[PDB]
This record gives structure tokens, sequence and C-alpha cells, in this order.
């Protein structure tokens, strides 16, 4: 009878497994039409409509988190197992600059063995662009046995998380008060999870990754490198590489932290041997992060007369312009899972995009900057994940507004005041979007039409009307001057992208000053415009989710509904879901432009080879500066030019990329059937098909119905995203692996 | 094992098992007799 | 603070009526409440009722009727909606005969009733050029 | 026709036209559509029952 | 011969294709070492390529001017193994599938809960019906004769 | 204190009294503009608006036109001046047609009172209704407004061309 | 304004009237059904065409039918 958990709440039985739709009150009666099947999967994780108790929803969410973490652990275990058994990691360790990472071999069936490429190191397989080899090398993993043991540990951890989810749904489910301890949860997630994870990783780096990687960079082969445990039992194997361990932990406890400058450095730049960040800098960074997060975890009052109450902090932040201020926000975020999901997903996607930027900007792994496929894939993948997560955060903000928003509890607070002037916000955001689009894109079109008319001096180019990004160049200058002036204890700039020397590893450029000209001005304003339009769609969905001048009772129709009818001139897509659908489209557009800008700019003005005398030759040859300013330039010198490797991949080991290119084109075009058409035509065609089936006595008892309007839109957008992202995926991968 | 066998009798599990078996015997026919453009007879 | 004492304690929203409800028509909903309950405006956000006479103006009949439907959740039933033309031309709209349209009242005649099902409608080709 | 009888729907604008249903009750009052028929197949709106006139239903032998 | 094509056994371009593929595979084989699994895999690829080309040559297959086997599907039994025999095989298999599906639909259509037995298959009855589809050509031309294959006027029709 | 309140004590208007809509700075600044400055005939309002608009309109045409010159060119100035004048002509055409299709009044601030007093049982929209009581809201008022806009636009464009020439020559 | 017609298949279940967002439909006495009531459309000038009325109709092919016609500021749902 614990005060935090309920014991044996749900019986572990297979009876409900044999009753599909048991969770829903409407679906429990059984299918009558094929719409029931689709409704079954669309409501599976909508725990809000399955129970009327916040406690039950919270418990379901907790167990679902455990299942998701078990799935993630299984995926990581699979990655490590493939590295251990079906990879050339050992060969890549001895030749990182000449062996391509491969960790998946393809069975010899139907002639598909051509996919096993010549990745080097007496190996055949698919080249890997996830950068696991570089990460494992940065971890100090020098043998495939360690990868096998990490895979075994991942399997054990996945089983543990599965057992935890089962235990906390069926044997000991926490109570609502336990879930609502946001102060305790924040304290623990900030100190324990974040800070202690940073501290543990700093310890691992210092004791395992720092010596092993230093020996690897010195040229010591992985076979004669001591086993990682020997660096702990023997204080002399690590004190030779870093002659500060001879003093032990006495400098730490005597506040003489200057003695540890051997392995806790602040250098900046990149390791000249590997092209990645100095691992001493990384260890010092993780140590500082650990201390900062542990300190930050002692902020909120949990169980003693010590710390802050988030309710008292929010309620004190009022103002003349904001009425009641943040009063009621604590109740909103402690009684609505959707609001927490909105905030967490938005910040999580933004964090993913920031991670993507800082990855290529400052390569943190050895021999990852010179693996161009890995860098391109990591950036594009993380930016895509960030965009999807941001759209999801907007969607769940809209869901909270529709479902969990209480008008009485939010009288004259920030949420109320935002809804009260939603018109002004949306109208000014509309004006900003029109201004930004007009300018950015019409400058592009003006360049295109001036070039087409033979007026080269009328373009918005560097040798013409020039739009120099002076503000960004000022920041670039400030960073390259930071070491010794504003960061006096730095030896080198944080990233060579801001300026400095060309860093090359094995005649391949790792990082180099990224010059910003009029071409970068236009593409940056294109990014701003696309982001603003996506924000416009999502914010219009969130703010007008409850009511509008069209439908004053839109909240009574729910978050997900197709329309209110053909009246009022037509009330299609007025939902808030139909705004997360359009916003998904615009996020695809924005992220596609972002990754295109990254790919072309890097290939044209960063990546390449360096001659022995210091001459820099890039992959494309600097065509970004003069040919990325017109739409015809993007079509020809980027799309047409770099699509050559994809279309000429047939018969080679990259033929799978051409096949996926074609299939993604097919899927993207397939989406337009659902996006352009309507439900009535398909229902009436199914009518004649059903007539034929009845004529042959083969009409199913479950009456076949065309997909609902909302499901038709969802299928269309899912296929559109899959096709477009897969086309860009195949194009990028084939292009950057070939060259 | 009365409701577990009923769960295995559901449409998704049965379709997954049948399609896995179908792809399996197709792939194995194509392994043991590969590159079959015409009827063997 | 407000023009009239019977107005709900609303802080004003940029979702109210526009120049249309000054030269074409405006709609007013009146009701009496026992408690100063906090309710959501059909246009903007949260407003506070008056413990007594309450009067609200809107640009559409649908907005007033949505507010009235919300009022039913507060056990408020005596709400009445009027249409005001550009001058003070008041016309009672929603409780037209004092009884809600969902309840049958004597004195109502059927309007738009056809004495046949859908299948009895005339063929469009016979309804050409009239 | 009576309760439990099987009838064929003769109404053309019906989701169950030419199909067979089960009569739930035949009203004896002066209503226009007294015959209430229950069907196994739900229509597009989800309902599985409807009131029919005496000349819009034909009893199955 | 038929349509101006020639047998692949006497098509020079066919042998050129075989030689070029084998040469590419051997050049790939040259860059690996000893009896290592990559060399074994490439050698198996070479052997399979040679076997496939030899089988296509000795298969009554007509090759065009590009040295690729062309299919003669006009209906002649001479090239009957290209389309006609696979056509019969597919017709048998697909008729089996359709027959067992229709039989299952009609069988569980006369139970108390026909819709339940469509998402939750009656595996015993399903297995009973599925292995009975080998007589689908005979069953179809024994149910059509009895009038049990086709509905007549209980089928629904739209308004016009 | 609260700096946002319902506009004119009406919580049902689609408007708010923010520190921008109803600030003393906003009041004075909009009351010194020609469109709202007291004591101006519609012709004077149009003339001032046209002068300012032609003055700032000649700029972009001369600077970024198809016949630019990094040095001073009489042809570039003439091209910019002609483009600005033709744009003012297009704007004046728009003003003329807008006034033609919008108003049917020759003397406002009275007809409203006449139909509020002596009844307006007519086809309405001319006797009754009548949006706005300004002198700019009449057929005569808008015609003189357009005339002033057009004349002032020409004069201001010429003045700005002269100023541009003087600045480019003597500086 | 749109056109709304009521047909004698009406069973007087009132679901159309209580679904109208603009108070167009009302229940009037009748003698053609058990409930003794039939829907009426006496205020079609307020009809917006949202067709919520016939989404709540349980009769087989509807007893209330909305025919979209000429548009008006009331029928277009214009708050401006
Ligand atoms: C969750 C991530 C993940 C993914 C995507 C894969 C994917 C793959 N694994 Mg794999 N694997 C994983 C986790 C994963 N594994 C884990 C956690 C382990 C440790 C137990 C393994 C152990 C493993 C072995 C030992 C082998 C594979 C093989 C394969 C490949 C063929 C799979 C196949 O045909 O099975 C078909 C499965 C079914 C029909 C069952 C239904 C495929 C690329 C095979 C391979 O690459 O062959 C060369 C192979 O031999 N995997
Ligand atoms: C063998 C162990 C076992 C058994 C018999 C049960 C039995 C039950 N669970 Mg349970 N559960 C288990 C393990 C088990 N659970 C574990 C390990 C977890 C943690 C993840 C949970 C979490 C959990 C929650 C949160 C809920 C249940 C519920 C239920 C009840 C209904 C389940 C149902 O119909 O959905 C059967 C569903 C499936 C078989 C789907 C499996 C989904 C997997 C995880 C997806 C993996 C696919 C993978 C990612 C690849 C995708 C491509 C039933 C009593 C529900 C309940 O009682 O509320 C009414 C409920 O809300 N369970
Ligand atoms: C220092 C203590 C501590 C630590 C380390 C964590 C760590 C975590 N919590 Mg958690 N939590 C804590 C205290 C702590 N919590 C307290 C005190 C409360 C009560 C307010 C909660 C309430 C809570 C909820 C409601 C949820 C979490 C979730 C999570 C996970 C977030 C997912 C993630 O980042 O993946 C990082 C993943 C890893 C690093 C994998 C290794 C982590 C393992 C499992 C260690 C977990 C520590 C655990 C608390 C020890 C208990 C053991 C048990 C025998 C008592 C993460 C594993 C979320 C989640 O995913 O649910 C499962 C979630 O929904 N926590
Ligand atoms: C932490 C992440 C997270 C979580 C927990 C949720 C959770 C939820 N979301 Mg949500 N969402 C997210 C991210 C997340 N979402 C993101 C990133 C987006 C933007 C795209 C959305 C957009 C979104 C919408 C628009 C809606 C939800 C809804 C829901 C609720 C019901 C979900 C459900 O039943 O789906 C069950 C799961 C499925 C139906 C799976 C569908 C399969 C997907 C679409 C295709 C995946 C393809 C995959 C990549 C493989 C393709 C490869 C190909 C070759 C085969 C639930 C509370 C719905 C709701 O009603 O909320 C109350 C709703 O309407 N969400
Ligand atoms: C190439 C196709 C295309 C184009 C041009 C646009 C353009 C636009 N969309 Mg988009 N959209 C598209 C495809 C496209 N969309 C698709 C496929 C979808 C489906 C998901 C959407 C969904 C969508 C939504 C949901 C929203 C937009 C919005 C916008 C507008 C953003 C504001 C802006 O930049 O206006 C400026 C106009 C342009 C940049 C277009 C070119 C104008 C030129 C360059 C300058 C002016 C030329 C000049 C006037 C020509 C005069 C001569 C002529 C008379 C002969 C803009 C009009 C948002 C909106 O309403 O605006 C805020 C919005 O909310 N779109
Ligand atoms: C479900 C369909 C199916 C069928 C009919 C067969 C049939 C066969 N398999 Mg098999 N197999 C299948 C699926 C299937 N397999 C799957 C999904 C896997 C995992 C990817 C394997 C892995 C496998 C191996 C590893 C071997 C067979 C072998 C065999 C043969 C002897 C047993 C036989 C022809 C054996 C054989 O003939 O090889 C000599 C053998 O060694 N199979
Ligand atoms: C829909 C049109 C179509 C048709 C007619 C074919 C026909 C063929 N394909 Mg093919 N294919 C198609 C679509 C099609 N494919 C698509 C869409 C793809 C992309 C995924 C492929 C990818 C593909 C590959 C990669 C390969 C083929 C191969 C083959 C040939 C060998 C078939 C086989 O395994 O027989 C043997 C198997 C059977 C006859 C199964 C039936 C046996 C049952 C159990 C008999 C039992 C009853 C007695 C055959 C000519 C193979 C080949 O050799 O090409 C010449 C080959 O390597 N195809
Ligand atoms: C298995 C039973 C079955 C049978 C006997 C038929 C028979 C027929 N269908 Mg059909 N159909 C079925 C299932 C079936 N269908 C399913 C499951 C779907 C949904 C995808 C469709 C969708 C469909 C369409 C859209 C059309 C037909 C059409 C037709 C007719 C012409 C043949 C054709 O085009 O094939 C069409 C076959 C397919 C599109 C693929 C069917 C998918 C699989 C192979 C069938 C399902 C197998 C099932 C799971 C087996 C379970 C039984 C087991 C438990 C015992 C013919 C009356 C056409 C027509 O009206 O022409 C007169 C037409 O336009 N059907
Ligand atoms: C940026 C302007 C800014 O954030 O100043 C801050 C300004 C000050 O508001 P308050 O003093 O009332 O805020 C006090 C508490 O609400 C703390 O949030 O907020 C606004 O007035 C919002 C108006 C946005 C107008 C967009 C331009
Ligand atoms: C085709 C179409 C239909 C009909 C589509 C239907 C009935 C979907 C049928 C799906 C089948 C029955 C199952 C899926 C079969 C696929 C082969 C499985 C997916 C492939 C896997 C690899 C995922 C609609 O209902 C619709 C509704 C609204 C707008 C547009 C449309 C629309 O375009
Ligand atoms: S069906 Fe399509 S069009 Fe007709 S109302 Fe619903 S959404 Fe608008
Ligand atoms: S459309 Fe249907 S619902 Fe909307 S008002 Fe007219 S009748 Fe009532
Ligand atoms: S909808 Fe049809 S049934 Fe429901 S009330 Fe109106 S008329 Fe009677």
């Amino acid at each position: 009878k614990s005060t935090i958990v309920d014991f044996n709440p749900v019986e572990t039985s297979f009876e409900k497994w044999a009753k599909p739709g048991q969770f829903s009150r409407t679906l429990a009666k059984g299918p009558k039409t094929t719409t029931w099947i689709w409704n079954l999967h669309a409501d599976a994780h909508d725990f809000d409509i399955q129970t009327n108790s916040l406690q039950e929803v919270s418990r379901k969410i907790f167990s679902a988190h455990f299942g998701q973490l078990a799935v993630i652990f299984l995926w990581l275990s699979g990655m490590h197992f493939h590295g251990a058994y079906f990879s050339n990691y050992s060969a890549w360790l001895t030749n990182p600059t000449s062996t391509k990472p491969s960790a998946q071999i393809v069975w010899p069936i139907v002639g598909q063995e051509v996919l096993n490429a010549d990745v080097g190191g007496n190996f055949q397989g698919i080249q890997i662009t996830s950068g696991f080899f570089q990460l494992w090398r940065a971890e100090g993993i020098t043998s495939e046995v360690e990868l096998y043991w990490t895979a075994v540990g991942g399997l054990v951890a996945s089983f543990l998380m599965l057992f935890a989810g089962w235990f906390h749904y069926h044997k000991a489910a926490p109570k609502l008060e336990w879930f609502q301890n946001v102060e305790s949860m924040l304290n623990h997630h900030l100190a324990g999870l974040l800070g202690l994870g940073s501290l543990s990783w700093a310890g691992h780096q210092i004791h395992i990754a720092l010596p092993i990687n230093k020996l690897l960079d010195l040229g010591v082969s992985p076979e004669e490198i001591p086993l990682p445990y020997e660096f702990i039992l023997n204080r002399d194997l690590i004190a030779q590489l870093y002659p500060s361990f001879n003093k032990g932990l006495t400098p730490f406890f005597t506040l003489n932290w200057g003695e540890y400058s051997d392995f806790l450095t602040f250098k900046g730049g990149l390791n000249p041997v590997t092209g990645g960040l100095w691992l001493t800098d990384t260890a010092h960074h993780h140590l500082a992060i650990a201390v900062l997060f542990i300190v930050a975890g002692h902020m909120y009052k949990t169980n003693w007369f010590l710390g802050h109450s988030i309710k008292t902090i929010l309620e004190a932040h009022k103002g003349p312009f904001t009425g009641e201020g943040h009063k009621g926000l604590y109740e909103v975020l402690t009684t609505s899972w959707h609001a927490q999901l909105a905030i967490n997903l938005a910040l999580f996607g933004s964090l993913s995009i920031i991670v993507a930027h800082h990855m290529y900007a400052m390569p943190p792994y050895p021999y990852i900057a010179i693996d161009y496929p890995t860098q391109l894939s990591l950036f594009t993948h993380h930016v895509w994940i960030g965009g999807f997560c941001i759209v999801g955060g907007a969607a769940h903000g809209a869901i909270f507004f529709v479902r969990d928003y209480n008008a009485a509890n939010n009288y004259n607070n920030l949420i109320d005041r935002v809804i009260r002037h939603r018109d002004a916000i949306i109208s000014h955001l509309n004006w900003v979007c029109i201004f930004l689009g007009c300018h950015s894109f019409g400058l592009y079109v003006h360049n295109d039409t001036m070039r087409a008319l033979g007026r080269s001096q009328d373009l918005f180019s560097d040798n013409a009307i020039a739009l120099k990004p002076i503000f960004a160049q000022f920041i670039q200058n400030l960073h390259t001057l930071a070491p010794g002036s504003t960061a006096p204890n730095a030896l080198t700039t944080v990233s060579y992208a801001f300026g400095g020397d060309v860093i090359s590893v094995g005649s391949k450029i790792a990082m180099m000053p990224i010059s910003l000209g009029t071409a970068d001005f236009l593409v940056h304003h294109i990014h701003a415009f696309t982001i603003h339009v996506t924000v416009l769609i999502l914010l219009k969905g969130v703010l007008y989710s409850r009511n509008s001048r069209l439908i004053p009772d839109k909240a009574n129709l729910g978050f997900r509904f197709p329309c209110d009818g053909p009246g009022r001139g037509g009330t299609c897509q007025v939902s808030a879901w139909d705004h997360v659908f359009l916003g998904l489209f615009w996020m695809y557009n924005s992220i596609s432009i972002v990754i295109f800008h990254f790919s072309w700019k890097m290939q044209s003005d960063v990546w390449g080879t360096v001659s022995p005398t210091g001459a820099v030759s890039h992959i494309t040859g600097g065509n970004f500066a003069q040919s990325s300013i017109t739409i015809n330039g993007w079509l020809r010198d980027f799309l047409w030019s770099q699509a050559a490797q994809v279309v000429q991949s047939y018969g080679s080991s990259l033929s799978a990329y051409g096949l996926i290119f074609l299939g993604a084109h097919f899927i993207w075009a397939f989406s337009l059937m659902f996006l352009f058409s309507g439900r009535g035509y398909w229902q009436e065609l199914i009518e004649s098909i059903v007539w034929a089936h009845n004529k042959l006595k083969v009409a199913p008892s479950i009456q076949p119905r065309a997909l609902s309007i909302t499901q038709g839109r969802a299928v269309g957008v899912a296929h559109y995203l899959l096709g477009g992202i897969g086309t860009t995926w195949a194009f990028f991968l084939a292009r950057i692996i070939s060259v | 094992m009365k409701d577990f066998l009923k769960y295995l009798s559901t449409a998704p599990v049965l379709l997954t098992a049948w399609l896995t078996f179908t792809a399996g015997f197709v792939i194995e026919i194509n392994r043991f007799y590969p590159d079959a453009l015409t009827f063997p007879f | 603070k407000l023009k009239q004492s019977d107005f709900p304690k609303f802080e004003g929203s940029t979702g109210g009526w526009l120049s249309a409800a000054k030269n074409e028509e405006k709609y007013v909903i009146i009701w009496t409440s026992k408690d100063a309950s906090l309710f959501e405006m059909p246009t903007g956000g949260t407003a506070k009722m008056n413990a007594g006479n309450n009067v609200a103006y809107f640009a559409r009949k649908e907005q007033c009727l949505a507010l009235g439907s919300q009022l039913r959740g507060f056990k408020i039933t005596n709400y009445k909606i009027f249409r005001i033309y550009p001058p003070l031309d008041i016309t009672l709209l929603h409780p037209f005969d004092g009884v809600f349209p969902e309840k049958v009242n004597q004195g109502r005649s059927p309007v738009g009733k056809r004495d046949a099902s859908i299948g009895g409608n005339p063929n469009p080709a016979s309804l050409k050029f009239q | 026709i009576q309760k439990g009888s099987t009838v064929r729907i003769l109404r053309k604008e019906s989701y169950w036209y030419n199909e067979s249903g089960t009569v739930v009750v035949v009203d004896q009052s002066k209503v226009r559509y007294p015959v209430l028929v229950r069907f196994t197949k739900v229509n597009y709106a989800g309902t599985n029952t409807n009131n029919f006139g005496l000349n819009e239903v034909e009893e199955v032998v | 011969d038929i349509g101006g094509l020639n047998p692949c056994k006497d098509s020079e371009v066919f042998q050129k294709r075989l030689a070029k593929t084998v040469k590419k595979l051997e050049n790939r084989l040259k860059k690996y070492e000893e009896g290592t699994p990559p060399q074994i895999a490439i050698q198996q690829q070479i052997t399979q390529t040679k076997q496939r080309f030899t089988r296509y040559a000795d298969s009554n297959l007509l090759c065009g001017n590009d040295g690729l086997p062309h299919l003669i599907t006009d209906g002649r039994w001479s090239h009957g193994s290209e389309f006609l025999l696979p056509s019969i095989l597919f017709l048998y298999i697909s008729g089996w599938i359709g027959w067992v599906g229709r039989k299952y639909i009609r069988t569980v259509g006369q139970t108390s809960n026909p819709t339940e037995k469509e998402i939750i298959i009656d595996v015993p009855l399903a297995i009973s019906i599925m292995t009975s589809g080998f007589l689908w050509p005979f069953a179809a031309w024994q149910e059509f004769l009895s009038g049990d294959l086709i509905a007549s006027d209980e089928t629904i029709t739209t308004s016009p | 204190v609260s700096f946002i309140k319902p506009y004119r004590q009406d919580p049902f208007v689609g408007h708010l009294a923010t520190p921008i809509t109803t600030s003393a700075f906003t009041r004075a600044y909009l009351k010194v503009l020609p469109a709202y400055r007291p004591g101006l005939t519609p012709l004077s309002r149009g003339a001032e608006i046209g002068f300012t608009h032609g003055y700032f309109l000649i700029g972009p045409f001369y600077t970024y036109g198809p016949l630019r010159s990094v040095e001073f060119s009489l042809t570039s100035l003439a091209a910019g001046l002609l483009a600005a004048i033709t744009l003012l002509l297009i704007l004046t055409v728009g003003l003329s047609i807008y006034g033609q299709v919008t108003y049917d009044v020759y003397d406002n601030a009275l007809i409203v009172k006449l139909v509020r007093q002596m009844v307006g049982s007519e086809r309405t929209q001319d006797l009754p209704q009548i949006k706005g009581t300004s002198e700019l809201d009449t057929v005569l008022g808008w015609q003189k407004f357009s005339e002033g806009f057009f004349s002032g636009g020409l004069i201001g464009s010429i003045v700005a061309a002269v100023g541009i020439a003087l600045y480019s020559t003597y500086l | 304004s749109h056109t709304v017609k009521i047909y004698d298949t009406c069973i007087g279940c009132t679901q159309c009237v209580r679904a109208c967002p603009t108070d167009v439909l009302e229940m009037v006495p009748w003698d053609g059904c058990k409930a003794g009531q039939i829907a009426s459309a006496p205020r079609t000038e307020d009809c917006v065409g949202c067709k919520r009325c016939e989404t709540a109709c349980p009769t087989d092919f509807l007893s209330v039918r909305v025919y979209l016609g000429g548009e008006t500021t009331r029928s277009l749902g214009l708050a401006y």
C-alpha cells in the first residue's frame, strides 16, 4: 500500500489481445465497415479518449515510454552486433582515410550481391553513412569483441526496459501525484540524468577514450594497444601519455585544478591528425557540463524547505502588458500531457537542428570530417528529424488547445491574451511571410530573368547589385579574433568555418572558412521565409483551433475533423489537424531547401582536396557563388549536374540508390492521387466494384468504404513526405558516395 | 493459450505469417533455381 | 471601465465585430445568470458573466447561437438573440415564439415540406427554361 | 407482413434497395411509413434500420 | 526467324555480353586476395553468370539485335515455355487463391458474426478451405452449372 | 497598471486600445499627416500626398532603373522622372475609378442628418447609410483629392529630380 | 440564400433542429409519424449551408435536404 504506486492494477492476460479495439468505446463493438480497421490504428495511442482518468493516461504513457526505450535499445544492439559481425571496423581502424565504413553485407539472391561494394579492407558490403565507425573509435573501441559485448548489453537493456514497462503498468503503476512531481522530476532529470551522464561520460573519456585515441593517433596499432581496463588498474599506462595522473586525485581535492591541464584542455579547432575535436577538450566540456547540470538540478523544491516552487515563480511574472502573466501555466503543464508534448517536441526538434549544425561545423569524431557521406547524411537526417519534431510540437499544442484547454482556469493569463489578439498576430505574420517570400524568391526570379535577357550586370550577384551579409561576416570576424582577445585561454577558434586555416587530413579537407556572399544572403532569406510560412500555418492552426469568425464552435468539432460543410462558401480543412497537414508540407519544403543549400555550399566551397603546395580544389569548383543565385542555376548546376551519379548508377554497387530514386519518385507521384482527389469518387467506384463482387457472391461482410477525408489527407501527406525525402535521400547518398 | 492462439488468428498476424512464408518459399525457389526466365520444361 | 454595466467582464478581443456590424446588421444576445461564471467568448477568450442581466453584441447570428449553446452548459436557458439593423431596428430571432425550435409549439406551420420522399423529385430535363 | 417477416426493399433511393431485411414492427396507426425494417449491412451513415411504406416493401416467400 | 529475331545460341552480341560481364567480374576479382570470402563470392558470381548465359542459349530463346532474349507470346507452342506455361501456372494459382477466398467469405457469411470472422480468421476452417482449392477449375464448373456461382437480382443498384 | 484595454469601453469591437493604437504619439502623428490634418481642403490633402509620394517615388526608379549610372547622367534622371510620373498617372487613374465607383454624394455631414431627421424612405445607400462624414467621402471631394494627388505628384517628382541633380553635381 | 426542403420521411427525431448552428430549422406539429412532429425550415435566410442538419438525419436517404443556391453575407458566414 505504497503512497506513490498502486499494486497489481491490471492483470497480465492475453484475453484483450484477441479483442481488437477493446480500448475504444466505439471500436469495441466490432467492425462493420473497413473504416473500423483504419480507426483502430488511428486511436491506438490516443489514450485521452480511452480513459477518463489522467492517472490511467499517465500510466499508459509511462509504459509506452518504456516500450519505446526498449525498441531504441534493441536498435542500438543491432547496430553494435552488425559492427561486430558484418563490418570491416578492424580494417577501417588501421586505415581510416582509405577504407570506407561498411557494416551490412547483402545476401547473394536474385543478383542483388552487386550491392556489396568495394568498401576496402578485403570487405564487400554496403557503405555506412551513419558514422558509427568514427563514434566507436572516439569511444576507444579497438576490437569487434567490444562491439559484440556492447550489443549483448544492449539486448539485456532492451529486455530490462520491456520488463520495466510491464512492471509499471501491471504490477506497480505510479499514482498521479508521483507523475505531477514536476519539481522532483526536473531536479532528477537535470542532476542525475544529464549531469551524472555527463560526469560518467567524462570519466570514461578520461580513463579509456583519452589514452586509447592518443595511442591510435600516435600510430600504435589496435592489437598492441592495452585493453581498456588496464588503463585503470595501471596508473602508468595513462601517466605516460598524460603525465598528470602521477599526482592522483590530490590536485582535485586540493583545488589545484591547474595540474590537470594535460588532459583537460581548452584548445578549440580540430585535431590535425584526425580532423575531429580534441578529445581532451571534449572531456573537459563534459566535465563542465556535468558540474553545471548537477548544480542546476538543485533548484526546485521537492521534499525539504529548500528550492523553488515553479508555481510561485510563474505567478510572480506579471506585467503591465500581460495582465495576469504566467498565472495558471503551472496548472496547464501539470494537468495536460499535450502541452508538455508540444513544448518538448518543439524544443527537441530545434535541438536536433542545432545538433546538426554543430556537427559538421565542429566535427567531434576522429576521421568523420573527411567522410563526406557521413557528414552529409548526419546533417540531413538530424535536420529532417528536427523539422518533423517541430511540426509535432505544433500539432500537440493545437491538440491541447482543442481538448485540455480550460477557459475558466486561464482568465486573463498569457494564453487568454494571445487568443484575444490572434488576428493581429496572424495578420502581421501573413504580411511578414509575403514580404519575405516576395523579396527572397523574387530576387531569385529577377536574377533568372536578367540572365535570360542577357543583362548580367542587373543581377543580384557579387559582380552586380551586391547584397553582402555584413552582419554575419561581422560575427565571423568576431569569432576568429576570439582566441586571445575575448577567449584569452583559447588557442584556436571554435570552428574553422568562422575563419582561419584550411584543415586537411590525408589531402582531404576537414574544415575551412565558409565565405558568405550575396548567394548566402539570398538562401538565408529563403530559409527565413520558409520558416516563417511554416510558423504561420502552425500558429494559425493552434490559435484558431477552438473558434473563429467562420466556425464559432470549432472546439466542439474536435481536433481532427475534415470540415464543417460546403457552406460559408466552403469550410474545408478548417481543423487544426488540417493545419498540421499543410505545415508538414511546408516543413518538407523548408527542410529540403535547407539541405540543398548545405549540400551545394559544402561541395562547392568547403569540401575537396588540397594539393601538396596548398592549392584547394573543391568537389564542384566554386559554382555556388555565381550559379546558386538563379532558379535555373539550381536546376542545372545542382539538380541536373549532381543527379548524374544517381542516374548512371545502374550496374554498379550504387544501383540500389537509383532504384530507390525511381521508387521514391513513384511514391511521391502516388501521393498526388490522395492529395488531389476526393472521397465521393472513390466511394462510388467502390460501389461498382462491390456490385461485381456481389454478382460473384464474394462481397465481404466487412463493407468496404473509401478512406475518410482526414485519412485520405493523412495518406497523401505521408506518401508525399516519404517520396520526396526518399528521392533526396537516394540523390544525396549516391552523389556523395560516388564523389 | 486459448486467447493467445486467438490473437495469432487475427488478420495482421496471419497475414504477416502467410506473407513471410510466401516470400520465403519464393526466395528459396529463386536460390535453388536462379535466373529462370522461361518455364523449366 | 465598460460602456454598459450589463456587459460581461470581457477585456476586449480583436475578433469582435467590424465595420459590417455598423452599416449592415449586428446581433445582440441577452441573458440573466445567477452566478458570475467564467465563460469562453465565441470570438476571443474568457469573459466573466454578471450575476444578473448580461448583454453581448456579435457580428453573426451563428456567434450568438454558439454562445447560447455554451450557456446551456451553465443551466442558462432564458438567453434571447436579437438582430439589429444599422439603426435601432431590433428583431427577436432565436426564441421566435418563446419556445426553443427543438420543442414542438402550437401555432407553427410547416415551411419547405414536400409530401413525398427524395425519389419523387422531378427529372431535371423537365425543369429546363423556367 | 408482420414482425420477423423478411421483405425486399423497393425504394430506389435506399442503401438497401433490392436487398432483404427483417421487419421489426408494422405500425397500425395512420403513419405514412409504418414498416420498420432492420438490416445486417449498415448504410453510409452507420444506421442499420429504416421506416418503409407498405408499397415499398415486398415480402420474400 | 519469328519477327526477324535469331536464336541466342548463334547471336554474336549475346556472347559479347557474356564476355564483357565475365571480364568485369574477373577485373573485380583481381583486387582481392587468395581464397578470401570476397573472391569466393565473385567466383560464384562468375559461375552463375556463365550458367545463366549457357541456359539461355540452350533454351529456344530468340535474341534481337541487342543480344537479349525476346519473348514470343503470340501463342505458338514452340515458344510455349516463355508465356503459355507460366500463364497456365499463374491461372491455376490465382484461381486457387480466389476460390479459397470466396469459399471462406461464403462460409463465414452464414454464421452469427460474419464480420468478426474476417478480422479474426477461423484458422481451422481457413485451413480446411485453403487445401481444397486444388479442384477450383472443377468446383467452379460445378457451381456455375448449379446456378450457385452468380447472383441474379438481389444485388443492389443505384437510383438511375 | 494595464496598458491594453478594450477600445472606447466596448469589449465587442474587433479592436484594442494598445500603446500603439491609442497612444498620444500616435494621435499627434496621425493628426499632423495630410490625410487627417485639420483645416485642409481635399485638394490640399491630395496635393501634399502627391508631392511627398512623387518625391520618394522618383528615388527607386532613378537609382535602380534599367538605365542606371554610377555617375550622374541626365538620361538616367529623365528615365526615373518619366517612370515616376507615369506611375503617378496610374495611381491617379486608380483613384479616379475608385472614387467613381465608391461614393454618390456632393456634400457630406449633412445628408446623414437629413435622413436621420426628415426620413429616408428611398432606394437608400445615397440618402441613408453613407459611410464616413469626411469631405473626402464625396464624389466632389474625391475628385479634387485625385486632382491634387496628380498635380502634386508631378510637382514633387520634378522637385526631387532637381534636388537629385543638384546633389550629384555640386557635392 | 440556400434552399432547405423537408420530406415526409421525417420521423420527428429533432436531431436536425438541435444541430443547426444558425437556427434555421424548427419542429412543428404533424400527423404523418409516431412523434407527431416534422421539421420545418422557416428561416432559410440564415441558412449557411454547413449541412450539419442532414449529417444528423437518421432516415435512409435523408428527410432534410439542403440545396446550395445564391450567396449572401449571412449564407457566406461573413463576420466582415
Ligand atoms: C537520477 C534519477 C533519474 C534518472 C537517471 C532518470 C532517467 C530517466 N527518466 Mg526519470 N524520474 C525520476 C528520476 C530519474 N529519471 C524521478 C525521481 C521521477 C519522478 C518525478 C521520474 C519520472 C519519470 C517519468 C514520468 C518519465 C521518466 C523518464 C525517464 C527517461 C527519459 C528518457 C531519456 O532521456 O532516455 C535516456 C535513457 C537512458 C540513459 C537509458 C538508461 C536509463 C536507465 C533506465 C536508468 C534509469 C534510472 C532509474 C530511475 C533507476 C530506478 C531503478 C529501479 C530499480 C528503482 C530516463 C531513462 C521518461 C521515460 O522514458 O520513461 C521510461 C518518462 O516518461 N522519468
Ligand atoms: C514524441 C513524439 C510523439 C508522440 C508521443 C505522439 C503522440 C500522439 N500523436 Mg503525434 N505527431 C508527432 C509526434 C508524436 N506524436 C509528430 C512529429 C507529428 C508531425 C508529423 C505528429 C502529428 C500528429 C497528428 C497530426 C496527430 C497526432 C496524434 C497523436 C496521438 C495519437 C497517435 C496515434 O494513435 O497514432 C498511432 C500511430 C499510427 C497511426 C502510425 C501511422 C504510421 C505513420 C504515419 C507512417 C510511418 C512510416 C514510417 C516512417 C516507415 C515508412 C517507410 C516505408 C518504406 C514503409 C498521440 C497522443 C493524433 C491525435 O488525435 O492526437 C490526439 C493526430 O491527429 N500527431
Ligand atoms: C511554386 C509554388 C508555390 C508558390 C509560388 C507558393 C507561394 C506562396 N505560398 Mg504556398 N503552397 C504550395 C506551393 C506554392 N506556394 C503548395 C504546393 C502548397 C500545398 C501544401 C502550399 C501551401 C501553402 C499554405 C498553407 C500557405 C502558403 C503560403 C504562400 C505564400 C507565402 C507568402 C509569399 O511569399 O507571397 C509572395 C508571393 C510569392 C513569393 C510568389 C511569387 C511572387 C513574385 C516572385 C513577386 C511578385 C510578382 C509580380 C506581382 C508579378 C506581376 C506581373 C503579373 C501581373 C503578370 C505565397 C503566395 C502562405 C500564405 O497564405 O501566405 C502568407 C500559407 O499560409 N502556401
Ligand atoms: C480473396 C478474395 C477475392 C476474390 C475472389 C476477388 C474477386 C474479384 N475482384 Mg477483388 N479484391 C479482394 C479480394 C478478392 N477479389 C480484396 C481483398 C481487395 C482489396 C484490395 C479487392 C479489390 C478489388 C478491386 C479494386 C477490384 C476487384 C475486382 C475483382 C473481380 C475481378 C478480378 C480482379 O480484378 O482481381 C482483383 C484483385 C486484387 C486487386 C488483389 C486482391 C488482393 C488479394 C490477393 C486477395 C485477398 C486474399 C485473401 C486475404 C485470402 C483470404 C482467404 C483465406 C482466409 C481462406 C473479381 C470479382 C475488380 C472488379 O470489380 O472487376 C470485375 C476491381 O476493380 N477487387
Ligand atoms: C485511392 C483513394 C481511396 C481508396 C483507397 C483505399 C480504399 C485504400 C485501400 C488500401 C488497401 C485495401 C490496403 C493497402 C494495400 C497496400 C498494398 C499495402 C501498403 C503497401 C505496404 C508496403 C505498406 C480513398 O478512399 C480516398 C479518400 C480520400 C481521398 C483520396 C482517396 C484516394 O485517392
Ligand atoms: S467534403 Fe471536402 S469539400 Fe465537401 S465539405 Fe467536407 S471538405 Fe469541404
Ligand atoms: S445548413 Fe443545414 S444546418 Fe446549417 S443551417 Fe441550413 S440547415 Fe441548419
Ligand atoms: S433529420 Fe430527418 S429525421 Fe432527424 S428530424 Fe430532421 S427530418 Fe426528422
